[PDB]
């Protein structure tokens, strides 16, 4: 159920964590390429796109990504504007699209002021929701050049999905979904002196996981404590559950279609 | 509208005193993008720390890792400072065995 994103962000005054523009891409969970207003260049952060892609690829894509650059800080600049808004601010981007197991694809492109939605394109209409007064002025003048609405909808229903298939290809990890999780039970010490179950599981890819704790059969999730789903760094991912040992327990974890339960002496 | 972010301190591998390992701090879900990540030994800060490639949410809530290569003695006592704009004062947050 594989995808494929792309972001822009425009930061106004950055007294430390600057630059004021990044543009990063992801297969899934896996970090592809970069750009920044500094290194004024589109790059590789897998070893698979460094092979596999022609340096035409780079190169044209930091032409394109230079301008890119440019009418951000033009976008931004515009929206304080229209706002009374003086200082630091933030714009965002996001384009991209799904592949669903079945066969069905989907795709979205939205923008954000403040971390608060701004636009969203409907590619089905050609249509921009738009969520004040001041980004409806911005989406008429984007509505009147029509051209622009078909090369996205075409990107995102052909061009996009085309290219996530090729990043897949050029996979021996990204489509590799089957690295499973090992699973240990041990005593900890949550409050003196009371002793609590930890289930914790380490090492699997993907990311997507379930583990549970059942006294005598029964679930109780308003005595479990989950753990959420985090990165190691090695690619593979951890997470954990526990539950309060009271004056039969067991734990259950489903990862790649791999059932398994983990019973306590 | 700002998030406070969510720190959480963590071991790459399970915990083992004498071997090898990495110290992660998992900082997620903030508001604006501007975040000082420090990881912490017996008080003092740890000069060498690597970090990971920025990426945000579909809530646009921006999320990082921050690593370092260390050895986990029997007395160190490591953690995580963090300070964001929805932060007054920094949040430390020890790593717990
Ligand atoms: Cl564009």
């Amino acid at each position: 159920t594989h995808s494929l994103r792309y972001f822009r962000l425009g930061v106004s005054d950055p007294i430390h964590g600057v630059p004021e523009f990044i543009s990063v891409g992801y297969v899934d969970s896996h970090p592809i390429t970069t750009y920044d207003s500094v290194t004024r260049q589109k790059e590789p952060r897998a070893p698979w796109m460094a092979e596999n892609l022609a340096p035409d690829h780079w190169e044209r894509y930091t032409q394109l990504l230079r301008g890119w650059q440019q009418m951000f800080k033009v976008e931004l600049k515009r929206l304080q504007r229209h706002y009374n808004h003086s200082g630091s601010h933030t714009y965002q981007r996001m384009i991209g699209c799904e592949l669903l197991e079945d066969g069905s694809t989907t795709g979205f492109l939205q923008y954000a002021y403040d971390g608060q939605d701004f636009l969203i394109f409907n590619k089905d209409t050609l249509s921009w929701l738009a969520v004040d007064n001041v980004a409806h002025t911005i989406k008429q003048a984007w509505e009147a050049n029509q051209h622009e609405l078909l090369y996205q909808k075409n990107w995102l229903e052909e061009e996009c999905i085309a290219w996530l298939k090729r990043f897949l290809e050029y996979g021996k990890d990204t489509l590799q979904r089957t690295e499973p999780p090992l699973v240990r039970v041990n005593r900890k010490e949550t409050f003196p002196g009371v002793t609590a179950l930890f289930c914790k599981a380490h090492g699997f890819y993907p990311p997507e996981i379930y583990m549970t704790w059942m006294k005598n059969g029964e679930e109780i999730v308003q005595e479990i404590d989950y753990g959420d789903i985090l990165p190691s760094g090695d690619g593979t991912y951890q997470a954990w559950a526990s539950i309060e040992l009271d004056p039969l327990y067991s734990c259950h974890v489903e990862h790649s279609g791999v059932h398994m339960v983990l019973q306590v002496p | 509208i700002q998030r406070t972010p969510k720190i959480q301190v963590y071991s790459r591998h399970p915990a083992e005193n004498g071997k090898s390992n990495f110290l992660n701090c998992y900082v997620s879900g903030f508001h604006p993008s501007d975040i000082e990540v420090d990881l912490l030994k017996n008080g003092e800060r740890i000069e060498k720390v690597e970090h990971s490639d920025l990426s945000f949410s579909k809530d646009w809530s921006f999320y990082l890792l921050y690593y370092t290569e260390f050895t986990p003695t029997e007395k160190d006592e490591y953690a995580c400072r963090v300070n964001h704009v929805t932060l007054s004062q920094p949040k430390i947050v020890k790593w717990d065995r």
